[PDB]
């Protein structure tokens, strides 16, 4: 199904589809970021990004390196502004038990 | 690295023992730094213990997926036939054989 999304300018009569995964990094506001790890960790292209429990953005593409795994991930205008640039990014793909006597 | 670069092409069953026929895709392929390790990641193994308790082998995503684990290298001639390892521990101590050498 082909979606319609108005914006506003001048006319115009020609267009260039983009698929769905990438309507997110189409928009005319939105938070591109890359990050790099030795592991991939199990995430894929299509995972989201959490923020107090609240998804705010998701995983755009992954790719392999000679020096590891770099995610381009995309963050929505909405949450733009609780970003805060000075934060840190926590991989929630696996899942950890310790158990002990009393930990 | 968590990133699947290839798929095996075929199993065959011989006397002496079980041989693969695998492929890499050209993309990795400078990635394969012949001189590396091949390993089993379709079995799961639990280890209990009053400090020490692991999950190596396999993570769920790893279970459903099955396959082999490549452990890169940093330099080699890409030699024809390749061994492979139990376990993790094993590749690690390089021992091909279930009973260690005496010494």
């Amino acid at each position: 199904t082909f979606e319609l999304v108005p914006g506003d300018g001048e006319p115009r009569k020609e267009f260039v589809v983009v698929p769905g995964e990438k309507a997110l990094l189409h928009e005319p506001d939105v938070l591109t970021l890359t990050l790099t790890a030795p592991e991939s960790y199990g995430i894929d292209a299509g995972q989201p990004l959490i923020l107090h429990g609240v998804q705010v953005g998701q995983v755009i593409d992954r790719k392999l390196t000679s020096k590891g795994v770099t995610f381009t991930v995309a963050i929505e205008p909405q949450h733009r502004e609780l970003v805060k640039g000075d934060s840190k990014f926590v991989v929630n793909s696996r899942v950890d038990v310790k158990v002990g006597l009393d930990g | 690295h968590g990133v699947q670069v290839g798929q095996v092409i075929d199993r065959k069953l011989t006397s002496k023992g079980v041989t693969f026929t695998v492929a890499i895709e050209p993309q990795h392929r400078e990635l394969v730094k012949g001189d590396s390790k091949f390993v089993v990641n379709s079995r799961v193994d639990v280890k209990v213990g009053l400090d020490g308790v692991e999950f190596l082998g396999a993570s769920a995503s790893e279970w459903i997926n099955g396959g082999i684990r490549i452990l890169p290298g940093d330099k080699g001639e890409m030699k024809a036939s390749y061994p492979l390892y139990a376990n993790l521990e094993k590749a690690l101590e390089n021992s091909l054989s279930d009973l260690p050498t005496t010494t």
